[PDB]
């Protein structure tokens, strides 16, 4: 059982500064994937298994993390990217983050 | 460095029907290396289950499988007849042969995959609660239910501390189970315990 | 590509049962976990269960255990979930999950459009 | 043909101090083959720790600092000892040991691994009665009279570490006996587990004792409490 806190639940960053995300445990995690869910859209995989990147995502979408903080880095923003962001993991059942709204 | 990723971290599989376990080399080549399979069915009792080439365990040859493919570059173990016993974590270890001046001859692991097993369907059978105790402590004994759900409780029960049922699968496919309860006062008393529909008692049945 | 369909949406009545199936296609059904999330209007996502393809008694999250049934068909392809017992705030939207699981380590890959129900 | 043994399925001692390992080859002297040694962090994978061999060359691997966990090999009791030197939160795990035996076949060698050990770090122990204190369940009346089988109970509590072996056999055949058991759970202070033996008609009229394996048991051996024979 772990609980995974994201903080601040709503976060302002203007557009062209390269901003983090961040997903913290309770306890030990292995492993942390990343969703980003749009507006109106179900969830999508950005980042998976700690900082590798999902097939048809562009390529300034990183992460970073071990341990029990983890990190999710945008390079560029970009109006596109307005979305609500969640962190899940596997300890033989899943829970996912709070989740944060990014906003231009 | 060599990397061996299993498939699976955990993989449910039922009486009699096979089923496979497969560890991915994420490495220079997997015909290159021998791959050997282990098994940790006890608390951490590792158990050899077979070497690269046609040289298994003790009494593995009949029950598991071993193969090797090139082209996806993995490494295949099939359980031909999965059971209780066979219910533990399997590990995939990789030799490395040695080099030309390297002679240790270690192994490389990867994580284990949880093989949980599931007993194939029989017909609900009645469990026969029996209490036994010692002093103050009772532990009556529901034996022979197949069915997973089971509502519990004690009569008269002043204990301070409540435990919780062991379930667990005999090797005749209908799970047992024990409740223990340890009272300060009123030990001589009954066990009674609902099963599917309405009650069971361990009174006019001993 | 790997495809998850999934239905629009369903209204009910309530005290009345709702079936909700996942159709999955394009990957071998066999091998991947199944799970079902479920998501609401100012939400937190909360997990409701998972099952293996051929399995049976599949884990359930401790708040849905008793509302909550999943069954898989091979034959047919698809997963169902079956909600029973449901209550006013039992309103929200119900995705259905394919678990990566070489290198991926349980990350649900490929979501489903998911069903709004609502009562 | 010989099999690894570990006389100890556990190990706590005190953080900062010195703790030993050993494991012994049953019957058969290493002679020209090598023994390893191996360790799982917990949620992590075994890695090889260290190798000794016939010229007596310490192998290692990658990181594993140069004076930590000296590996001796004895060829008088063929025991190799493993020492582990400041244990720490990091260096709790799991440890095993393993050797190349050679098949009768020409080429083929495989690895025997042995118990392992499950290396635990804690606080200051307090060594008040952290022995298992068990308890004899006799079946109950009418019941193995009429059912023509005998169900036992081995109650236990009040033991420290982690893990505890628990395994049945009668008194006259060296065999074990299939047992089932239910898992520990937290108490106030420690833990505690019972298990349960089925016995048939032919083993009905036997004397059965319930073994348990624990490292804080008393004076470092097997406890052994005995069940009245059914009869
Ligand atoms: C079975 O249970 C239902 C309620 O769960 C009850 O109404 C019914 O009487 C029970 N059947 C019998 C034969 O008692
Ligand atoms: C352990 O603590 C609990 C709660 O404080 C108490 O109920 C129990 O009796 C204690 N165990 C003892 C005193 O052996």
């Amino acid at each position: 059982q772990i609980v995974l806190t994201q903080s601040p639940a709503i976060m302002s960053a203007s557009l062209g500064e390269e901003i983090t995300l961040t997903c913290s445990a309770s306890s030990r995690v292995n492993y942390m994937h990343w969703y980003q869910q749009k507006s109106g859209t179900s969830p999508k995989l950005l980042i998976y298994s700690t900082s590798n990147l999902a097939s048809g995502v562009p390529s300034r979408f990183s992460g970073s993390g071990s341990g029990t903080f983890y990190s999710l880095t945008i390079i560029s923003v970009e109006a596109e990217d307005a979305a609500d962001y969640y962190c899940h993991q596997w300890s033989s059942y899943p829970t996912f983050g709070g989740g944060t709204k990014l906003e231009i | 460095a060599i990397e061996l990723v299993p498939e699976h971290q955990t993989v449910p599989v039922s009486i009699g029907v096979p089923a496979t376990l497969r560890c991915s080399m994420k490495g220079e080549a997997i015909g290159n290396y021998y791959i050997n399979w282990y098994r940790k069915t006890q608390g951490n009792t590792m158990t050899f289950i077979y070497r690269e080439k046609d040289i298994y365990g003790p009494g593995f040859k009949d029950n598991f499988q071993g193969d090797i493919d090139i082209a996806k570059n993995l490494a295949v173990l099939k359980i031909l007849a999965p059971s209780e016993r066979d219910e533990g974590s399997y590990y995939c270890a990789c030799d490395t042969l040695g080099m030309g001046g390297e002679y240790t001859d270690k192994l490389i692991f990867g994580k284990g995959t949880r093989v949980t097993v599931e007993p194939r369907s029989q017909p609900h059978t009645k469990p026969s609660v029996f209490v036994m105790k010692n002093g103050t402590n009772v532990a009556c004994l529901v034996k022979e239910f197949y069915p997973k759900d089971i509502r519990i409780n004690l009569v008269s029960s002043k204990k301070i501390t409540e435990f919780d049922p062991a379930i667990v699968i005999s090797p005749s496919g209908k799970y047992n189970a024990v409740k223990l309860g340890k009272y300060e006062d009123s030990n001589s008393v009954t066990c009674s315990v609902q099963h599917d529909n309405k009650t069971v008692h361990s009174t006019d049945f001993e | 590509q790997v495809q998850l369909q999934q239905p629009g949406a369903e209204l009910v009545k309530p005290g009345a049962s709702v079936k909700l199936s996942c159709k999955a296609s394009g990957y071998t059904f066999t091998n991947h976990w199944i799970s079902w999330v479920k998501q609401r209007p100012g939400q937190g996502l909360e997990w409701i269960g998972n099952i293996f393809p051929g399995s049976s008694s599949p884990n359930y999250n401790e708040k849905f255990k008793s509302k909550a049934t999943l069954t898989v068909d091979t034959s047919s392809s698809t997963a169902y979930m079956q909600l029973s017992s449901l209550t006013s705030d039992a309103s929200a939207v119900y995705y259905c999950t394919r678990w990566g699981n070489y290198g991926y380590y349980y990350a649900m890959d490929y979501w489903g459009q998911g069903t709004s129900v609502t009562v | 043909a010989g099999h690894l043994e570990q006389p100890q399925i556990s190990s706590t001692k005190t953080l900062s101090k010195t703790a030993r390992l050993e494991c012994v080859v049953s019957g058969i002297t290493i002679s020209a083959t090598s023994v390893y040694w191996y360790r799982e962090r917990p949620g992590e994978v075994i890695q090889f720790l260290v190798s000794i061999s016939y010229d007596g060359t310490v192998r290692k691997e990658s990181g594993i600092p140069s004076g930590k966990f000296e590996v001796d090999r004895i060829p008088e009791t063929s025991t190799s000892t493993l020492t582990i030197h400041n244990v720490e939160k990091q260096d709790i795990a799991t440890y095993y040991c393993a050797l190349w035996e050679a098949q009768q076949e020409l080429g083929k060698k495989i690895k025997v691994f042995g118990p392992g050990t499950k290396l635990i770090i804690t606080d200051k122990q307090l060594d008040a009665d952290v022995s298992p204190k068990p308890t004899i369940f006799l079946p109950s009346i009418a019941e193995t009279k009429l059912q023509k089988a005998g169900t036992y109970l081995c109650l236990l509590e009040k033991f420290f570490p982690d893990v505890i072996k628990i395994h049945w056999q009668e008194k006259k055949s060296n065999t074990i006996l299939g047992s089932q058991e239910g898992n520990t759970m937290k108490t106030n202070d420690t833990y505690m587990k019972f298990s349960w033996l089925t016995v048939p008609e032919k083993s009905l009229d036997k004397e059965h004792r319930c073994i348990v394996r624990h490292e804080n048991n008393k004076n470092g051996v097997d406890q052994e409490i005995i069940f009245p024979p059914i009869k």
